[PDB]
């Protein structure tokens, strides 16, 4: 039966419930929280981290064992993920089994116990879960830029300091639980559900109180600059400057004016003409590169500008030869034609980022988190090309003026520092 | 590199039935695995003689 | 009724563990389970535990016992292990039945 | 804990240990069979010698 | 709106063939978005001796440009429509697929067809790529997972064609001619080998008329509707032993020969994997974990990771496993290995292919998440199955599948078998192939 | 090395089971017969073969 | 070192001389003691401009002279004492390279009081490059210093150090006599100048701790 309607429920306390039928042979609910490493203090580095791991501990319904078991018996899954401020618990699995793994959804993200043993016992995993997803520099640096980029809150690593491996107590886990998973912060996503399963669950099983509980320290931007001598031939550097937020319009510039620059290559192995930066840096170097426009946008802050992978003795070229090629685009190098094709890009990209199940159940949740809505393709398409010529050549301005923040890893020997782009 | 490596030529070694190696090696299986296992159980009857 | 939970005093001073300072879990033979147990311990009660143990093989050894007035008094027995005994077991229940499901 | 029971059990870590995962150079020759049929020969000699002794 | 039925609603796949043998299909959604490609029946197992890596050097061409629109011309024109084309090129399936606007569906056939029938193929560019894939190559000998794969087939397929690696030998890249390269793609980018698939918001109709446009071959002689059979792969219960103490971990893989694709155990092969799943120390699940072998390995430490596989080719194919663990560990992690296995053929649980299905239909659900990955299926599908092969038929097979007949099954394919080994890396600790070969009977 | 009552593969063994060998502070009388029982089985077999010889 | 040394002659390879960055390394570990050091460009080896911060360094107070004393003639441990509730130290701190120097102080304080004890070093630096410098302060550092350099070469290491040290840089030896004038050639202003030429020039600094409540640079 053809394609049905996204509902979206907003209960009392303040838990939203969004979902949306697409007769999917499978299901994917999901519980996005406001909560993330942001909300840490120095007190409690990390807790946010080893939160993310204890998804498989006891909860005050399902024990540790239960859990795990009960969700493979069905061919189940459970996962979380998370950014600096947005958690993602959330289940999936063949329809005729979303009650089954709800269970273990819900007592996770609500009843968790969080006993002595099991956690101590656990905290160990930090240190390894850490060492993998430190496997590619792409994330070292992007730990230490925010660490320059901000002075807090969003200055605080996505994983938990190494000083503080097996320091965080289940206190803190509690605490951290009941301060930010509160009803008001939370968002009941799903899909191949029907609404009125989908709320029934959320009013008759959710108990956690509402309101912000703790609210976050309003990141304060420094514009630091942190560089890591390690040897490693390949120089990652990256450069920015305090961007646009959430929902903000001016952010729809940078999104625009990134696909201008250039956001990673369309074609296996291609060239990216399409990509002005790209396009730039390499007729400055002669080996090779791999240069994009990054841009990130928080909840109340943003960063953007680019990142490069080069050999370390082409690293000065490469990087000033981007920023020379984001000046040029703040003095009129954007055409009335670029901006158009980014438009296009862009749209693009989006539409095809919720094909896959986790990419539109992201999309919907999100929002349904951020403002308990939901825009439709159609309005998010305007937005786009409501960017002028213009917009786009502000941004570019707003980045060459503005404090930028810098960080960088490998032999940084041909590495420059940010007082000399 | 890898790519470069390949395994020798076992010809002056192969059981006659697998030399060619264009015939599933599988059908004379039972065969090569029914003689070998032969002579171990021949030997055994003869041991509990 | 009141009756075994008077013999049970008895049967306390009976044994006599408590004239040499253990408390009733302390003299616990170490199965599967109890070792288990004794892992979730905390720690003070653990390092507790141990003195309290160390201290009785020393009076063994001695082939002695506590002063009279050091021996556990029934009522004031701590069954500090009891309770993670209960989980402990109560768990793997719950596996067994699981896996032969 | 130990997986297999050969590499674990008291007697049978033994017995592994010294006829079955015992690392042997892969060159030996038939000069190093004596070694075994020395200890078959003590072997059969105290049976057929318990054998023996019995008339 | 119970699972069964979500199945059945899934729209039909449509198939059309042309006068020239391509076969044209889809799978139409609403989506706004959409994938579309061709797959070619093409890859390193077509390709003989001396131009082993031509399929890899031509993947590497197929997008500097064709005839009629040079690199930037080629490249601008995809770029600014916000269009993503890449592909690949396995051993014996070849593929190029375009990731744009369902609006787009018509020009983007015109794009592929150019592609596969006039690259340029320009001799300057040639001498480039030479010297990229050489690159690429330094690179990849660096993925013990993958030397590991290559050297199980270099070794179970050893005296055949499934024996070479995709990318090829350094000599042949060093030395192939654009002739080369131009008459492979002669020979084997034809028409009756080729599928042009599509998913998304497009109209199978609209799909074939631009089709019938741009890929109109011609066919004059029986000879070229024809789809030659390739010559049969010898197994080999073999092992090669690639040592070197200095890297870290150690890299394992046992395998025995698989049936193909069209054959129907196939299916119960995979209920079989399902059981042993596969681990990784990233597993939250830990000591629950259901597999036995994902299990053990947790409570013992007996590997970095497992993985269990079944990869099937037209004739053959390879049904093992794949662990990395350390030097030290890695006959504790054999031995509990094929301790499952033999569990497999003689005490297969209905509890365990209950839990087994479930996950498995849940996989084949996930592997078409998206137009990219249904089109995939489709061109895949109808390349090897000859057909296009629904969830609601998957599924149905699966549900027929019980212990009894996973345990005959694996029997089948794996008790008393001579198997095929490839371990890299630190592996004195694993070793002898005969104690090996003593695993796979008894349980 | 260091001493050669932890590394000789012999004494390592003389040292590993009547030397160093752990045992509880607290074992009475009533362990002494694994011992004695020993030192019977030692005594007897000696007073034998001497029988034996006659 | 005739008859028996050898070896290459010539300065061999040089050095890229020191260019000056003024950066900010914050290094967060939970060490419930923080320790904080805020530099700027000082003075060379040789140079004069040195001599006067070797007494501004004494007039601010480089450690205390009894033993779990209280530093009076300290002008900084003194001025951060009157800020601070909890145990502390805080010194000036003072390098002389080659080509290029370091001078500034560095703390040691509770976790929570860094803010305070960091900051009130930083006006009980300006209060002195503000004419907040006696003209008895500069004496009484002035022996400080005599005394200091004059003791620091009791030691057969100290004195080994002192001798060798002048030989290599300038293959001379001044007189325990000049190096005496050179002191108390010192000015009362020399010294409020060198501490102006730290509140003006670009600053570095150093941190480790639980940086909770530590400031950046850019909030001193
Ligand atoms: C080290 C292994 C042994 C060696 C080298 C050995 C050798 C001999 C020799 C050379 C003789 C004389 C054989 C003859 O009659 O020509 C003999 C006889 C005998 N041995 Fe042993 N023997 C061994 C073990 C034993 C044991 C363990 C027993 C029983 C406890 C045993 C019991 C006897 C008896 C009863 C005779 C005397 C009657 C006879 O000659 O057959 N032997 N042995
Ligand atoms: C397990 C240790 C032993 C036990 C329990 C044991 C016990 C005995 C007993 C109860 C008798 C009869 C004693 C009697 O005359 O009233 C005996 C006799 C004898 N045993 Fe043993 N015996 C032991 C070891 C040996 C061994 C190892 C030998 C020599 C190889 C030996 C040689 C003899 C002889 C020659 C006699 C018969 C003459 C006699 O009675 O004195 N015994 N033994």
């Amino acid at each position: 039966p053809g394609a049905e309607d996204l509902e979206i429920t907003k209960l009392p306390n303040g838990l939203i419930i969004a979902s949306l039928e697409n007769f999917s042979p499978a299901s994917r609910i999901g519980v996005f929280i406001k909560a993330g490493s942001r909300y840490e203090t120095t007190a409690n580095l990390g807790t946010a981290h080893l939160l993310r791991l204890a998804s498989p501990l006891t909860t005050k319904g399902a024990s540790s064992f239960r859990i795990t078991r009960g969700i493979e018996a069905v061919g189940g899954s459970l996962s979380v993920y998370s950014t600096r401020e947005k958690m993602t618990y959330c289940v999936e699995c063949l329809r005729d089994h979303v009650d089954t793994v709800m269970e273990y959804l819900l007592n996770v993200t609500t009843a968790p116990e969080f006993r002595p043993w099991e956690v101590t016992d656990l905290q160990p995993q930090l240190k390894v879960d850490k060492a993998v997803a430190f496997q590619s520099p792409q994330v070292g640096v992007l730990e230490n830029l925010h660490a320059a980029a901000y002075k807090t809150a969003l200055a605080n690593p996505l994983y938990c300091p190494d000083y503080r491996i097996g320091k965080i107590t289940s206190e803190q886990l509690h605490h951290f639980v009941q301060n930010n998973f509160t009803s008001a912060r939370m968002a009941l996503v799903g899909i191949g559900v029907k609404h009125s399963d989908l709320k029934q669950v959320a009013e008759q099983f959710l108990n956690i109180r509402s309101g912000a509980g703790t609210s976050s320290a309003k990141a304060t931007y420094w514009g630091g600059e942190i560089r890591e001598q390690n040897g490693h031939s390949l120089v990652h550097a990256a450069v920015v400057t305090e961007g646009a937020a959430v929902g903000s319009a001016e952010a729809n510039a940078f999104s625009v004016l990134q696909h201008v620059l250039g956001a990673g290559p369309l074609i296996k192995r291609g060239s990216s003409v399409t990509s002005k930066l790209y396009q730039g840096v390499a007729k400055a170097t002669t080996q090779p590169f791999d240069a994009s426009a990054f841009n990130v946008n928080y909840s109340d802050s943003g960063l953007f500008g680019f990142y490069t992978i080069s050999q370390a003795a082409h690293a000065g070229e490469v990087i000033r030869a981007a920023m020379n090629q984001l000046k040029a685009a703040a003095q009129g190098g954007v055409t009335e034609e670029d901006v158009t094709k980014a438009k296009n890009q862009l749209k693009a990209t989006y539409l095809m980022s919720v094909e896959t199940a986790q990419g539109l159940l992201n999309e919907i949740g999100s929002e349904a988190l951020l403002s308990g809505t939901h825009t439709a393709p159609s309005v998010v398409a305007q937005k786009i090309d409501s960017v002028t010529s213009a917009d786009v050549v502000n941004a570019a301005k707003k980045f060459v003026s503005g404090k930028k923040s810098m960080a960088a890893s490998g032999d940084l020997g041909s590495t420059p520092f940010l007082d000399e782009l | 590199v890898h790519n470069d490596v390949t395994v020798p030529d076992f010809s002056a070694y192969r059981r006659e039935d697998v030399m060619d190696a264009t015939t599933s090696s599988q059908t004379s299986s039972e065969d090569r695995k029914g003689f070998s296992y032969l002579v171990t159980a021949t030997a055994c009857v003869a041991t509990a003689y | 009724g009141r009756l075994m939970d008077r013999i049970r005093k008895w049967y306390y001073n009976a044994a006599g563990f408590n004239k040499y300072g253990l408390m009733r879990d302390d003299t616990l033979y170490e199965d599967d389970d109890v070792k288990e147990a004794l892992k979730r311990l905390p720690e003070d009660l653990y390092n507790e535990r141990m003195f309290r143990i160390k201290r009785a093989l020393d009076l063994s050894l001695k082939h002695r016992i506590l002063p009279k007035e050091q021996w556990v008094k029934y009522e004031e027995d701590k069954p500090y292990l009891e309770p993670y005994l209960k989980e402990v077991i109560r768990e793997r229940l719950e596996r067994e039945a699981w896996n032969k499901k | 804990m130990a997986p297999n029971i050969r590499k674990s059990h008291p007697l049978l870590k033994m017995i592994n240990n010294s006829l079955i995962d015992l690392p042997a150079p892969s060159n030996i020759s038939a000069w190093w069979n004596f070694g075994s049929l020395l200890a078959v020969c003590l072997m059969t000699q105290i049976l057929t010698g318990l054998l023996l002794a019995m008339h | 709106a119970t699972y069964a039925q979500t199945l059945q609603n899934i729209p039909e796949t449509n198939v059309t063939t042309l006068d020239n043998g391509l076969r044209v299909a889809s799978e139409e959604s609403s989506q706004p978005t959409c994938t579309v490609g061709v797959w070619i029946g093409a890859g390193s197992r077509y390709e003989n001796e001396k131009n082993n890596g031509a399929g890899y050097f031509v993947e590497h061409l197929a997008f500097k440009g064709t005839k009629k629109r040079p690199c930037a011309a080629f490249e601008k024109e995809v770029e600014s429509m916000g269009a993503h084309f890449n592909g690949y090129t396995s051993r014996e399936q070849t593929a190029f697929y375009i990731k744009a606007l369902s609006k787009d569906m018509p020009k983007v056939v015109e794009l592929l067809a150019d592609v596969v029938q006039n690259c340029a193929l320009e001799e300057s560019q040639i001498e480039k790529e030479r010297g990229v894939i050489l690159q690429e190559l330094k690179e990849m000998d660096n993925d013990m997972t993958n030397v590991t794969f290559d050297y199980l087939h270099a070794t179970a397929f050893q005296g055949t064609a499934l024996a070479r690696t995709v990318e090829g030998t350094t000599e042949n890249i060093k030395h192939l001619t654009r002739a080369d390269l131009a008459s492979y793609i002669d020979t084997h980018f034809k028409a009756p080998r080729m599928v042009l698939a599509a998913a998304g918001g497009i109209s199978h109709k609209e799909l074939v008329d631009a089709a019938r446009q741009h890929f109109s071959g011609v066919s004059f002689t029986y000879k070229e509707d024809a789809v030659p059979i390739l010559p049969r792969c010898r197994f080999t219960g073999s092992e090669i032993r690639a040592r070197d103490d200095a890297l870290p971990v150690a890299h394992v893989a046992l395998a025995v020969e698989g049936p193909g694709w069209a054959d129907p155990d196939n299916v119960v092969l995979h209920v079989a994997n399902a059981i042993i799943g596969r681990y990784d120390r990233t597993f939250g699940g830990g000591k629950h974990l259901s597999s036995r072998l994902a299990a053990l390995a947790v409570e013992h430490k007996l590997c970095h990771s497992f993985q269990t596989f079944n990869t099937s080719y037209s004739d053959t194919g390879l049904f093992g496993f794949h662990f990395v663990a350390d030097p030290l560990s890695i006959d504790d992690m054999m031995f509990c290995a094929q301790g499952e296995w033999m569990r497999l053929c003689t005490s297969t649980t209905e509890s365990e292919v209950k839990r087994a299905k479930n996950h498995l239909r849940s996989a084949m659900v996930a592997q078409l998440d998206g137009t990219t990955p249904v089109c995939e299926t489709i061109g895949s599908h109808l390349l090897n199955y000859g057909r296009r092969i629904s969830l609601e038929e998957w599924d149905s097979r699966i549900s027929a599948v019980d212990a009894r007949m996973v345990r005959d099954v694996c029997s089948k394919y794996i008790y008393d078998k001579c198997p095929a080994l490839a371990a890299v890396g630190p592996i004195e600790q694993l070793l002898d192939y005969n104690r090996i070969r003593s695993g796979m009977y008894w349980i």
